[PDB]
C-alpha cells in the first residue's frame, strides 16, 4: 500500500546521489 | 525569496507553455492565484533550471515514467501520498542538490504527464499539482540556507 512510495523514494535518492558527482 | 513552492509552479507553467498547445490546464490557473505565484516563468531562473530538469528527466526518462505509473496506479489519496515520497526522501540524511532536483524534476514529470493526457480526469491533475506544491514546501528551510535557488542555480551548478 506505502510500499509504491518507499520504491519511488528510494529511486529519487538514487538519482539525487548520481547527479550529487555530476 | 521566491519559496519552493513558487518556484516549481513557475517550472510546471512554463513546462505546459513549452507542450503541446502551450495552454495552461486550469488547475495551474488556480494555483497560480491561490499560492500566490509572484515568480514568472519566463523568468532566467526559470528557464535556467527548466533545462536542468529536464535534463534529469531525460537521463532517467523510464525509472520517472515508471515510478509516476506505480504511485498515479496505486494511490487512493493523491495528495497525502506525495508528502510520504517528499519525507522519505528529504528526512533520510541530510538533503541535497542532487536530492532537491530529482524531487523537482519529478514533480514537474508528474504534471507534464498529467496535463498532456487529455483523457485525465480534472481531479487527478488537482490534487496531484496540489500535492506537489504542499509537499515541496518542506524544501524552504534548507534551500534557504544555501542562499535560495536563485543563488544555488547562478553560483552552485
Ligand atoms: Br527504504
Ligand atoms: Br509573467
Ligand atoms: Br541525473
Ligand atoms: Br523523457
Ligand atoms: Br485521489
Ligand atoms: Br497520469
Ligand atoms: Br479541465
Ligand atoms: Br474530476
Ligand atoms: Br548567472
Amino acid at each position: 500500500d506505502m510500499r509504491p512510495e518507499i520504491w519511488i523514494a528510494q529511486e529519487l535518492r538514487r538519482i539525487g546521489d548520481e547527479f550529487n558527482a555530476y | 525569496a521566491y519559496s519552493t513552492r513558487e518556484i516549481l509552479l513557475a517550472l510546471c507553467i512554463r513546462d505546459s507553455r513549452v507542450h503541446g498547445n502551450g495552454t495552461l490546464h486550469p488547475v495551474l490557473e488556480l494555483a497560480a492565484r491561490e499560492t500566490p505565484l509572484r515568480l514568472s516563468p519566463e523568468d532566467t531562473v526559470v528557464l535556467r533550471y527548466h533545462v536542468l530538469l529536464e535534463e534529469i528527466i531525460e537521463r532517467n526518462s523510464e525509472t520517472f515514467t515508471e515510478t509516476w505509473n506505480r504511485f498515479i496506479t496505486h494511490t487512493e489519496h493523491v495528495d497525502l501520498d506525495f508528502n510520504s515520497v517528499f519525507l522519505e526522501i528529504f528526512h533520510r540524511g541530510d538533503p541535497s542538490l542532487g536530492r532537491a532536483l530529482a524531487w523537482m524534476a519529478w514533480c514537474m514529470h508528474a504534471c507534464r504527464t498529467l496535463c498532456c493526457n487529455q483523457s485525465t480526469p480534472y481531479y487527478v491533475v488537482d490534487l496531484s499539482v496540489r500535492g506537489m506544491l504542499e509537499a515541496s514546501e518542506g524544501l524552504d528551510g534548507w534551500i534557504h540556507q544555501q542562499g535560495g535557488w536563485s543563488t544555488l542555480i547562478e553560483d552552485n551548478i
